[PDB]
């Protein structure tokens, strides 16, 4: 399950990091997000949802 | 270039001679001091390079690099760096024909998939690893005989 | 499946958008913009003199420019050496300036025959065919003899006023501030911009030797045929010395990767429209990709052609005894800025092309506005606890730590502790009890119980967004 | 540079039997042909230009 | 009939809070810290002599101490910063006796005497050297009017051999030189105290200074200082009377709060000690009563603070008046914290705030349950670190230091240059296993509990709202 | 997790383990990465030993082991806790 939960959740992780980096570019365009995201603990929930889904799918067989 | 001489006294002679004759007071971008080092107890050579750059006349910034290596040469027989450099070159051919045998079998439009790209990187890495060590071995002979 | 038709196109589009965002971020000139703004402030806002009230933006008479050239323009620009060009000893101007005057020829209009006893002549607006070419007043040399447009490196521009071509009288400045002031006074004493004139301009360059940014500054003034004149200025930051260090290497690598990605996308999209359904334009999905590819290729080609040659700056730096023909370079830089705006528009278009999963644009605002409410509610509790701890620290460690000295500093100290800049040398020494207790309780209640509540809120928000989407989108 | 080489470099390269050498040093130089005009002293002028 | 009670409680609490906040900030001036820092720089930072580099806080031997007391100490005490001395400084020492020690019989011939570590049961009580005056005769604690100190090595008593200096530089220097001529600091000396007080009339702020030098039984010198600025501002300008009225108002508020508390506890004879909003209400009143009785002492025994600008010749005993000024801030600062905590009793009516508080309350049993499993391992690691690195690291020299070092490691402030070399094996093992077991396993458990509780509380609240 | 951890450790040992001293020996390479996890070490000198693999190593390490691989240790635990609670509540 560890490989699958990593492969399926990969697009959402890249989307989130792309959103964060473009937000940082917009912020700097007027003229640190690592701490913000590391405190948001997003990736954890994104991985947890997929892990729960895959465990539920694998439980039946 | 400046050979700096051989003995200490003549080295001082050359140093003072080029000191008084204004060898280094002009535009004079860089200095590039670099000599060598040997160590027979462990069998290693070292390339030493000391450099000053003049961004603007009046002051300089310094940087030094000491690269220790082992001078192993291609004309020394069948040492390990050659044995495990002709064997790696065979793994970069068995991995290439195994890709042609799928390119032909699947025909056109194998592109745009990981399996047809993540295996070509392996060939382009094994070939480089094999062909860089050979160049280093050849350069060792050329420089050592020179 | 959904591994080759739903996992690659979206990923490739996201990667292309990321590359476009990186390329756009690697195009914002901060130092050049700051230098241009400083030059404009020292020039556009510069009045005529200490007592006069004639500025660049307040052009109301033919003596405003003459009085401006001798005064604040000689203080913010023509500063003496330590005659160099450095007002604050840090703004090093490049080369020397040049002046041009596109005047109306002697008899550029006609007077009525019925009133020929009192009307002599008139002057038309600036144009290619309305530019003086013969002498105008005492012309000892080129001070009053117009130079040809092709022979003086000039061409029509068609700006905000008119299409002032390269025709008109030309003059070059000197290498000394005193000499430049004397030349300006001599030109103002004589008829240089007479009543039969239509436009004036001046072009200078700025180097700022401390900063690798050589730009051009061109001031212009439109003298209308109905009296008066309107001045303005424009700064062109054109440089071709980008390849410097590791940042330049990263920018070049990103540009090469973007070009390769564009080529790959063109290759992948040029086969399923030729041997397949063609002439698809009103599909909102087939014409957009072709338009994006064409626009990207055109922009890349234009950017490459803009930096075709870089010998102009090297030639100017090797020989700086005159004013180089930087008008063409300024026009190229303006075209590059327009191309950059077009590239921002193309990045917006690419973002739109990344919206192939639509209908998720405004149906989720009610949940985001609730997550914002929850975060605002949390921020009250967090700040109440934070100020309570800060007051405790300020009262206990107030007089003996040099860190909890002032209340406005205890907050910064606690923030630095949160970020991981704890000292703990004075805190224990200043008080062996209530010093360790404060630190331990603060850490426990700020990293185990109160920082984990911020994450749980967002976790619940994400879970409920996923739930409501997977319900409504997948139910009807 | 001159006291530097006259103080440490020479006693290191030449000695009794002090740290075998394997080849004399060299001092290759680049002129740049474009004699530079300096800046008044103080803080180092940015990085290099 | 219900909103009225909440409103009256809220307005009473706001009045109490504003009174408390205004009262505790009228006792904090920007000079009380700057004066302390300047006095610390005057003595502890100047070099011992005009030739050496060692200041007081870097002493290394008895000779350096003798240099200091015949040096920078005199320069700062009798200045050419703009303060004046009142009373007279006093210097005292505590020493142990020969024969308080047991040499092994094997090597008795090589060591003729050893002096034990300081302890009340092993103190000296006999005259030594020239039995001339009070500097060479033991005086009891009662006759000295002293008390314990709780220094760094041990807790020294108030007795010892003392000497009162002179009012000006010449006789003070002569007397300390006479002490140095004889051996007043023998091998048996274990502690040395220097005490004095200054007034600094320029800005009205007293100061009591005590310096301590401890000589451990293994050789060496450990210095430790303490400055404490006092004040005698009662009814001066037109800003005071305000604080005097505020104190009376605060006392009346405490009386009202305690009578309300006793009424509530009489109505609810028991079960009044579980809501956790009543324990926080009796703790506050108890602390305020303590802080109300402690403020009287320092206010009653301040009449002598004046009987010393008269330029007399006696040592003022201001130790107690400076000790209670510290134990009054340690009480007036906890009351403020526990009062500012109490706001949650009233801001828990908003739906989002009520949900947050319910989430934080329904998981207060699993959190405390796991805080024991966490702290068992957190102490098993700390005791191991104390045993392994307890002699050569200066960070694990004591158990409490081990605990605080682990807490700092959690924040990511590890040295690791000393751990790796103090024990080249079993040190890296400790570090790696501690990091793995904490950051990867035992820290995520708290987040899991909080997240699960928050999710279930939100679901329950949404369901209950949907039912209505 | 620890296979990729050792894969980074050995690569760092072979590349930087000659001119840093923070990667001089394999154990030091492991402890340096454990200190990178804490956010302790500063990379002011990593690029000096090599520039192609200098910042690339640091960035890829942080990204892959501090935002994608270090979380899975959390998520799993959280999920487990949840089911355990249910596996009691239903009972
Ligand atoms: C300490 O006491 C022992 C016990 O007899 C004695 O032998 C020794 O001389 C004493 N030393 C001093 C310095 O008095
Ligand atoms: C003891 O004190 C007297 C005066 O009180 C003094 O004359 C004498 O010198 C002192 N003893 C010694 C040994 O100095
Ligand atoms: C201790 O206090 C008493 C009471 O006033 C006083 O007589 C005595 O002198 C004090 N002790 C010392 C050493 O001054």
């Amino acid at each position: 399950v560890f490989g699958k939960t990593l492969c399926r959740a990969l697009p959402e992780l890249l989307g989130v990091t792309l959103g964060l980096v473009v937000l940082g570019v917009a912020y700097a365009q007027l003229a640190w997000a690592l701490r913000l995201w590391g405190a948001l603990r997003l990736g954890a929930v994104i991985l947890r949802w997929r892990y729960h889904a895959l465990r539920g799918e694998l439980y039946r067989p | 270039v400046q050979e700096l001489g051989l003995s200490l006294e003549e080295s001082r002679d050359r140093l003072r001679f080029l000191q008084l004759h204004n060898w280094l007071d002009n535009r004079s971008r860089a200095v590039f001091l670099e000599l060598t080092r040997y160590s027979p107890a462990v069998g290693l050579h070292a390339a030493v390079t000391l450099r000053l750059e003049f961004p603007a006349a009046g002051r300089a910034l310094a940087a030094l690099s000491v690269r220790p290596f082992a001078l192993r040469r291609l004309s020394a027989g069948l040492s390990l760096p050659l044995l495990t450099s002709v064997c790696l070159l065979l793994f970069a051919v068995h991995f290439a024909v195994a890709e042609a045998r799928t390119w032909h079998r699947e025909g056109r439009w194998r592109v745009l998939r990981l399996g047809a790209w993540a295996r070509w990187l392996l060939v382009a890495l094994t070939a480089a690893t094999a062909l860089v060590r050979l160049a280093q071995l050849g350069a060792a002979d050329r420089q050592w005989t020179r | 499946k959904y591994l080759k038709s739903v996992l690659r196109e979206l990923v490739t589009y996201l990667l292309f958008l990321i590359v476009l965002c990186i390329l756009t971020y690697g195009m914002m000139s901060s130092n050049v913009y700051y230098y241009t703004r400083m030059m404009s402030q020292l020039f556009l806002d510069t009045p005529v003199s200490k007592t006069e009230k004639t500025n660049f933006k307040t052009l109301s008479s033919m003596e405003d420019f003459w009085k401006f050239t001798e005064g604040s323009l000689l203080d913010g620009l023509y500063w003496k050496m330590q005659n160099r060009s450095f007002i604050f000893y840090e703004n090093l101007l490049l080369g020397v300036p040049r002046i041009r005057q596109l005047r109306v020829r002697n008899g550029s209009c006609s007077i009525p025959q019925d009133l020929r006893d009192e009307i002599k002549e008139c002057y038309d607006v600036y144009s290619v065919s309305s530019e003086d070419r013969a002498p105008f007043g005492p012309r000892n040399g080129t001070a009053w003899i117009y130079t040809s447009e092709k022979d003086l490196n000039g061409s029509s521009h068609w700006g905000i006023i008119a299409t002032y071509s390269g025709a008109g009288y030309y003059l070059d400045l000197s290498r000394t501030r005193e000499e430049t002031a004397a030349q300006v006074a001599s030109l103002k004493k004589n008829v240089w911009l007479d009543r039969g004139t239509r436009a004036t301009f001046i072009d200078f360059s700025v180097y700022n030797a401390n900063i690798n940014l050589f730009c051009v500054v061109r001031l212009l003034v439109e003298f209308p045929a109905t009296g008066g004149v309107i001045p303005s200025w424009q700064f062109q930051p054109l440089k071709l010395i980008r390849y410097v260090t590791t940042f330049d290497f990263f920018l070049a690598a990103c540009e090469i990767i973007f070009c390769f990605f564009i080529f790959y996308y063109v290759v992948e999209e040029i086969l399923e429209i030729r041997i397949h359904k063609l002439h698809y334009f009103r599909s909102f999905w087939n014409c957009l990709d072709v338009v994006i590819v064409v626009l990207s290729v055109v922009a890349i080609g234009i950017n490459i052609y803009r930096t075709s040659n870089v010998e102009v700056l090297l030639q100017f730096l090797e020989d700086q005894n005159t004013f180089p023909n930087f008008e063409h370079l300024a026009y190229w830089q303006i075209q590059f800025n327009n191309i950059a705006a077009v590239t921002v528009f193309f990045v917006w278009i690419k973002l739109f092309k990344f919206i192939n999963f639509n209908r998720t644009m405004s149906q989720l605002s009610t949940t985001m506005s609730r997550c914002a409410k929850d975060l605002f509610g949390f921020a009250i509790m967090f700040f109440i606890i934070f100020l309570a701890y800060a007051q405790l620290a300020y009262l206990v460690f107030g007089t003996q730590v040099d860190d909890f000295s002032t209340f406005q500093e205890c907050i910064f100290t606690q923030f630095r502790i949160i970020l991981g800049d704890i000292n703990f040398a004075e805190i224990e020494e200043a008080n062996r009890v209530l010093g360790p207790i404060y630190f331990t309780t603060f850490v426990f209640f700020m990293f185990f119980i109160l920082l984990n509540m911020f994450a749980a809120i967002i976790a619940d928000t994400y879970s409920e967004v996923k739930s409501d989407l997977a319900q409504q989108k997948a139910e009807m | 540079l001159w006291p530097w080489m006259a103080h440490v470099l020479l006693p290191y390269v030449h000695g009794n039997q002090s740290s075998p050498e394997l080849g004399p040093p060299r001092l290759r130089q680049v002129r740049l042909q474009e004699a530079l005009y300096p800046d008044p002293p103080g803080p180092r002028v940015h990085t290099c230009s």
